[PDB]
């Protein structure tokens, strides 16, 4: 039955999955008790991808937590939709990560590995067919950047020819969180690049003016971020686990998008967003929703599109409408930014029809960037990775924790290998 | 006693074969039970207590698709054995549907065709539908009409390709599918018909009035062409064509066998008044370049043989009328080797509306089926859509990496351009 | 750049075949030689039905040149030698059946008839 | 009716046998008293096993208990299910064995073991048919091994026709309790190797960690220890006295299970053991219920099963289910485990099925193991044995009680006989 | 007027017997009580009152299986004095079944077979139920086919075994049993009728769609297989077969007597529509790789000879228009030396479907006895499993302390080292 397997990491992958197993028990009618009670059966014929069922008709979430201090998952355990889980999912250390790669992915990382992965190869063996595996983490915490990527490597080695599919949350532009950020940041693209199918690419700088502007509101708690991006998380899985016209999985959004195979990372998208009160002067029609997603101001990556050129571009959206408007305007949103779609790729916009909405909307579309315009977010990181590694700065906190010089001059190259092809893309032309 | 069978691989067949299967039990008076309250032995293989079910096989990947075909109006009329699903779907990848995922149930389809044909003393020929574009609508079919004709071999086979569109796209790597689908087939299939998805949106906005249609209302027309092509074997007509008598009328080399199709008329019921629709009137709604359903201009090539297909109440005095005017005409040019270009059948019954569909009640009808050159052009444009995305190598390793050779493609495109040349070959006149 | 099994092969013998601390030495003796041979394809013959590691080749396509690498038996099987097809399955780690007869990239392992044992 | 003869020696078998009658008696409505007080028949057509009919209604055990010190008597007696015993079958000396393997078999053992044997003689008699006789004790204390292995070398004099199963309980490697148990335990082996026909070891070590982890508690008592251990020991007989798809008794379970007439020393295992609260987070299922059988973390025995190999293994399920399930999960564990089993005895699981299952839940596995996983349990043993032996201390309590010097040297070379062996059959293969 | 007695040892043959004299009692109307609301003469010796009572003797050694009939719904039909237990089950042991506890109560099983033979004036043959694996059903049998064949010698002497798989083992010592039980029974049986457990769970999974089966519902199959053998001698056919004339057609060298039975058709209830089921149909069902009730490749060996045994409303045209295709197939190969290779049987009764069971209601159905090659792979597994554990001496005490030699098992191995070669010896071709 295609079955995902949704482990999360850190202190950002537990909070944003504390409101994703939200977001999807509401699409499945399920209780805080684990207990049916929706309406239709479709939220049932399709219920095992993301749950196992127990004995008395109750459900629970196919889900891995992992974490080095116990506080966090002492708070997802102590909230509503806590007590839902598997308690002998929760894997925790005793001596936290203490904002270091280095720390989690060779110290504490490389003794609660086994822990985790024990339990993931038992929830390998409850699926009928793998169908992959998604991880939520960071890129510049300590555990999501180092026992996130740990994760990967072992896993890879084990399940080499499964979907691997990272939603990182990307360090901002302007503000930050973390003074050795940078060094997180750079220690992770290493370990990304080689072992995951795809990435989708995540920004705070991006995700507070959406907040600010376009949902208008005042005062955006983390609740009200997560809550805005577990509605992509939920929008690509959405076509795995319904009925559709033209049907998308974890699959076809994996050959349609990468051209080449490390060119991997993605910006995602959502729409509409209205307001509280401003719902009521828009027309709620497939033209509209369509001019809401390819603007600037809506990417959830802290990037200008209109620098750099799409490459492939994913158009997953979801309720009932019809399929000659959405090839109608997938081709007028084409024809009149002829300048910002690559030439050598014609006709590069996949879409993906579900029959079911969102509850209580009518209509919805979550777009799957992919561009050269993320070229300037791994410059950005590569050159605060430079000025901070010329004085080598907090260099003593990752060279006692058996790190070598060399580590950070093979990454900050392989980096720059990574900027060396979007630029060698964006201007090649044929003739 | 002519028994015809019907697979139906991919997602674009089976949502085609339940506009289909739909359309012969309002035909027939075949309830969804299967219930009736003598000549249609063909398709519906009857039971002892009278319950007829279909001579189909749902041939898929994913159970996405049919499991709705299993929860549907129509679970209780086709027969439980016959839908084969798999796990993963090929997922826009020829390269898993006919090296690691179509290899692994390639025999539990060849088996359950194997207990289809031993019921049939008259078998007539077979009717795949799919498309082009997916993994599985393509590379599964590369992979079942290559076994079939080391089976069967001289039986006839029948395809019903959604080609894919000039302008409108709904994948990314669905120029490479078709060059290798095409490659495979080409010395397989037998008559290939060509149907787009683009044309006929001109047709459902123009002709009909509905600007927001559904693949639901862009199958209720291509269910319209297949009841008519096979309209003369299960009804007695005044002139009745048969499915080899199409391969023979249809085929004038035997690599050019790719007929696109046309229906008429396609009106509204606002516009079933207002205007007469006679035999000398449907028929002229056939040559015209609007009234297509393959997004080419039918000006710039030339008809190599047409075939009419009359239904309903036709007298074939106006037939001789329709047709010589035709041919009288400037701008629709024939071939000059080729002084006879049509094949006509007329048929008793006329075409049944489907209830809450959107095509009017007309009491006569045509599908045209007509091979021409201008085709051709829509073969110059995939090999355009081909050189662009491979001379920088995309989308390859997605293919390497499932048993492929990477220097197939230039083999595959070499087997096009021979193509490419044959119907500008055979569109020139050689004099004396 | 090409497609491979040396991963999988890897990792099959190394969690379901030779899993256990007994044939750990024995799991050395065969692991090590499989780093030298160049060959895309690999396979795996057992004894029974009931999958017991005795033998490993190494595949060629276009040629089936199915070369013993480790482990004791024949240099060289044919098409006419063979009784089921397997295929590791990375999900379970257990090995399926292909319900085929066609050895190619996907299949894992094999068995081969009665006769060739006596 | 194929009667069993349940014996208890040492402090330790009292205090399981004061336990497993309790246990016994709720699968067939037993009151403190002795009289029926149960629903169905099915409890009454084989209560004949255990059970001797007394007037009025009343049953009585079958059941012989030996002590020298008199303290765990009246501990038996006071306690409830105390007086459902026979006032005349407690035989007991009045100088207690002292912790001392010549005292109880020697000294204080040959002055008591004619009273214990003229009430063996009784029991026998009341029988129609004798199964055999089951017995319970240590191995590490100075009655249990002492006074229990006398009674062993008489009975098979007397009885040699009979099946005799000892479910001995073996000193743990990590925590101990006796300064001379590897004293008390090399002296017995020599008596269980030559006259018990099956001996199922269990220790200590590992059945905490299944109190621990598997049970989730938190201060695991000897009546949830012993808890433990009377759910295996019912669940051996489970199919001797109950109707069953496919059955098994006392003697089918030993001709299996034994290649070779030394190598005899099982190892057990039990599933379902759910929480107090994590009960409704696993499924009820026949593959759920194998695969946390063969797991190394719930064989009681403290040693790894990954070491070492299988020879034979029984798996004595009990409750209501489907036999395809069975068949194949005995061979889903066998292909994908054929590492761990041994090549020359193929196919090698021996399969039991009840119909009744224990008294509150669906469906229960008993697992017996026979592996060369217990080769360092004697080694363990033999070399504290060995050391101890060097510097010869606490020689003179054995010495000064009628021992000689040889026997510790025949008893050890005895010992690294049975390690060859297991050693000789786990590098062994056919070709 | 000719009467057939059936006998069963062990455990496997008491729970099959219990869904044989199930099903009989439902062919022929017959209460529980043995009451009635007449050929059927043949298995139920009447009494003065109205009461018919079986020809059956339970025999075991364990009283655990008896207990079940001695309370079940079939407590008051049997009769008290058959129902033989003992004291303690031979407990997977050959040599206690046959040399210990077995010889004790002998005698009082050869003493009542004495008094139902003399019940018999035309005593026609015996049923002997058994597996192969336990004690009880291998070591008792082979003295009790022993002992019946120094007794009369001249009646026939069925068995109807159960073959161990080659993949499910429910014991350990059990290719020591199979060994020494097929020494005994090759001399002193007649056609013993090999079943195994592996192949029905294949058929209760895929022919009828259920996921979790019993020994119950496995022995709903064994019932029909046995229930039709003997339908003919228990009604009015048009080309009835005896028991006297199955040891004729299937038997051609004294040492090969092993058939394996076929059941068609095996169909759900919801399957029971869908599809026709005529006798050029359910015949094809039959000689397929995937409906033998023994594990093994019939493509692999050849049929010397089959026996077919139709029944219901069946009529030999069309047996004539099915058997004719089939040896006209390439696959199925007959014996060289053989141009006859069939066996026909029509009988005029459907079969008949117990409440609460599994099988659909047909109005005609097929066992099929066949005598293949392809059992000497089935051997040849057998002696593979022995000899990894002789060479051993595995499991050798528990037998030699029960009265058996330890050169006993090499001169019984021999026994099928001979067995083996001569399957080998027919299925090659001697020319001129
Ligand atoms: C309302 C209800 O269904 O309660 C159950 C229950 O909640 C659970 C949690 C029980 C419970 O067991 C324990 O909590 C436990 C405590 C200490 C040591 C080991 C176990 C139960 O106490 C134990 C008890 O077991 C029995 O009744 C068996 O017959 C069992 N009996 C005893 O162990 C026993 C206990 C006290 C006095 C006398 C006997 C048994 C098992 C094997 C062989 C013979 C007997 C059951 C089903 C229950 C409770 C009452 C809560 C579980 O255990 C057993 C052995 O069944 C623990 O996981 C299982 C799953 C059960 O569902
Ligand atoms: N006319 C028509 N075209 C359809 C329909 N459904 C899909 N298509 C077309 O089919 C093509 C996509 O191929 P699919 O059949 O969906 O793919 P598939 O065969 O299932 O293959 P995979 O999903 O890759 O395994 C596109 O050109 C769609 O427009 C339909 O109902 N009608
Ligand atoms: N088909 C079928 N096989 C059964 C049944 N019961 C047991 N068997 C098979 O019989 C074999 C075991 O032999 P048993 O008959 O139980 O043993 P036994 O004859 O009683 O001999 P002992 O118990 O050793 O004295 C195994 O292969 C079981 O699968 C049944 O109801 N149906
Ligand atoms: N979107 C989002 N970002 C968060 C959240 N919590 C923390 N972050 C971001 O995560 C980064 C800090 O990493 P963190 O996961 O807490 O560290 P770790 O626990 O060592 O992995 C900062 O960039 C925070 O902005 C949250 O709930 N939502
Ligand atoms: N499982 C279990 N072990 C016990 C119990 N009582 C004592 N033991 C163990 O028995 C050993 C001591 O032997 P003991 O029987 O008291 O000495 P004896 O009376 O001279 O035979 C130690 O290993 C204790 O852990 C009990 O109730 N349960
Ligand atoms: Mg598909
Ligand atoms: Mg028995």
């Amino acid at each position: 039955m295609r079955e995902i397997v949704h482990i999360q990491a850190g202190q950002c992958g537990n909070q944003i999955g504390a409101k994703f197993w939200e977001v999807i028990s509401d699409e499945h009618g399920i209780d805080p008790t684990g207990t049916y009670h929706g309406d239709s059966d479709l939220q049932l014929d399709r219920i095992s991808v993301y749950y196992n069922e127990a004995t008395g008709g109750k459900y629970v979430p196919r889900a891995i937590l992992v974490d080095l201090e116990p506080g966090t998952m002492d708070s997802v355990r102590s909230g509503p939709f806590g007590q839902i889980f598997r308690p002998d999912n929760f894997v925790f250390g005793q001596s936290g990560a203490g904002n270091n790669w280095a720390k989690g992915h060779y110290t504490e990382g490389a003794e609660l590995v086994d822990s985790v992965l024990d339990v993931v190869r038992k929830e390998a063996e409850s699926c009928d067919c793998l169908q992959g595996f998604q991880l939520t983490h960071s890129l510049g915490g300590g555990t999501g950047s180092g026992m996130g990527t740990l994760l990967i490597s072992k896993i890879r080695e084990e399940y080499p020819d499964r979907i691997m599919n990272t939603f990182s949350v990307v360090p901002s532009p302007k503000v930050s969180d973390t003074v050795v950020e940078p060094y997180n940041a750079t220690l992770s693209v290493h370990q990304l690049v080689e072992n995951t199918d795809e990435t989708y690419c995540i920004d705070n700088e991006a995700l507070y003016d959406i907040c600010f502007r376009t949902l208008k509101l005042t005062t955006p708690t983390y609740g009200d971020l997560n809550h805005l991006v577990s509605a992509t998380m939920s929008g690509v899985t959405t076509c795995l686990r319904f009925p559709g016209q033209l049907n998308a999985d974890l699959r076809k959004l994996a050959v349609n998008m990468v051209p080449f195979p490390r060119l991997h990372f993605f910006m995602p998208g959502f729409a509409p967003l209205t307001s509280r009160g401003s719902q009521q002067y828009r027309a709620l029609t497939v033209p509209e929703l369509t001019q809401q997603v390819f603007d600037a101001k809506n990417m959830m990556a802290a990037c200008d599109p209109r620098h750099g050129r799409y490459l492939t571009v994913a158009a997953v959206f979801r309720g009932r409408m019809s399929m000659k408007e959405v090839d109608e305007q997938m081709l007028n949103v084409q024809n009149k930014n002829s300048s910002y779609f690559v030439e050598w790729i014609p006709n590069n916009v996949k879409t993906a029809v579900c029959d079911i909405p969102p509850r209580g909307l009518k209509m919805a579309v979550t777009f799957i960037g992919n561009s050269t315009a993320i070229q300037e977010l791994f410059k950005r990181i590569s050159e605060q990775f430079t000025a901070m590694f010329r004085r080598k700065a907090f260099l003593h906190w990752y060279t006692g924790e058996g790190m070598d010089e060399m580590e950070f001059t093979e990454a900050e190259s392989n980096m720059n290998d990574l900027v060396s092809e979007y630029q060698q893309y964006q201007d090649a032309t044929a003739e | 006693m002519r028994e015809c069978i019907s697979i139906h691989v991919g997602q674009a067949g089976v949502q085609i074969g339940n506009a289909c299967w739909e359309l012969y039990c309002l035909e027939h008076g075949i309830q969804p039970d299967g219930q009736m309250p003598d000549s249609f032995n063909t398709f519906f293989s009857e039971t002892g207590a009278g319950k007829h079910v279909p001579r189909a096989v749902f041939v898929d990947l994913e159970p996405t698709v049919i499991d709705e075909v299993r929860t549907g109006t129509y679970r209780q009329l086709f027969h439980p054995e016959q839908l084969i699903t798999g796990k993963e779907d090929a997922a826009n990848n020829y390269a898993r549907g006919h090296y690691t995922i179509g290899k692994e149930i390639i025999d539990l389809v060849l088996d359950r065709i194997r207990k289809l044909a031993d019921q049939c003393t008259g078998l007539q020929g077979f009717l795949v539908f799919h498309s082009f574009g997916g993994g599985t609508g393509s590379g599964f079919t590369s992979l079942l009409m290559e076994r079939l004709s080391v089976d069967y071999g001289k039986k006839s086979k029948l395809e019903f390709s959604i080609y894919p569109a000039p302008q409108v796209s709904t994948a990314v790597v669905e120029p490479y599918n078709s060059i290798l689908t095409t490659h495979t087939t080409l010395e397989h299939s037998d008559c290939a018909f060509m149907v787009d998805n683009e044309a006929i949106y001109d047709i459902c906005r123009r002709n009909l009035d509905i600007e927001r249609p559904t693949y639901t209302n862009l199958n209720r027309l291509i269910s319209q062409i297949v009841s008519s092509i096979t309209a003369s074997l299960r009804f007695d007509g005044a002139l009745n064509v048969d499915l080899t008598e199409f391969q023979t009328n249809l085929v004038p080399y035997p690599r050019i066998h790719f007929p696109l199709a046309t229906y008429a008329p396609v009106i509204s019921a606002e516009k079933a008044y207002h205007e007469q629709l006679s035999v000398a009137e449907i028929t002229n709604a056939c040559f015209e370049p609007a009234n297509q359903m393959v997004k080419c201009d039918p000006r710039h090539g030339k008809y190599m043989a047409c075939c009419l297909l009359y239904r309903g109440d036709v007298v074939p005095k106006d037939v001789n009328a329709a047709i010589a005017t035709i041919k009288t005409k400037r701008s629709i040019q024939f071939v000059d080797w080729c002084p006879t270009g049509f094949k006509v059948g007329i048929n008793y019954q006329p075409p049944t509306v489907v209830p809450g569909g959107d095509l009017a009640k007309v009491q006569r009808a045509v599908c045209m089926l007509s091979n021409t050159t201008a085709i051709a052009e829509a073969w110059a444009r995939l090999d355009h859509k081909f050189d662009l995305m491979y001379a920088k190598r995309a989308f390859v390793h997605w293919y390497v990496g499932e048993g492929m050779e990477e220097g197939e493609f230039s083999e595959a495109r070499e087997d096009m351009a021979a193509l490419e040349k044959d119907y500008e070959e055979v569109g020139v006149d050689s004099v004396e | 750049s090409s497609k491979s099994n040396k991963p999988i092969i890897h990792n099959a013998i190394s969690h379901c075949c030779l899993a256990g601390k007994v044939n750990e030495p024995h799991k050395n003796s065969i692991l090590e030689e499989l780093e030298k041979c160049d060959a895309n394809h690999y396979i795996i013959l057992f004894r029974d039905a009931g999958c017991q590691f005795r033998a490993l080749y190494c595949y060629y396509p276009d040629t089936e040149e199915i070369y013993k690498l480790t482990g004791t038996g024949p240099k060289n099987i044919t098409k006419k030698m063979i009784d089921k097809l397997y295929k590791y399955s990375s999900d379970r780690k257990q090995f399926n059946l292909i319900p085929a007869k066609t050895m190619s990239v996907s299949v894992d392992a094999l068995t081969i008839h009665n006769h060739l044992w006596q």
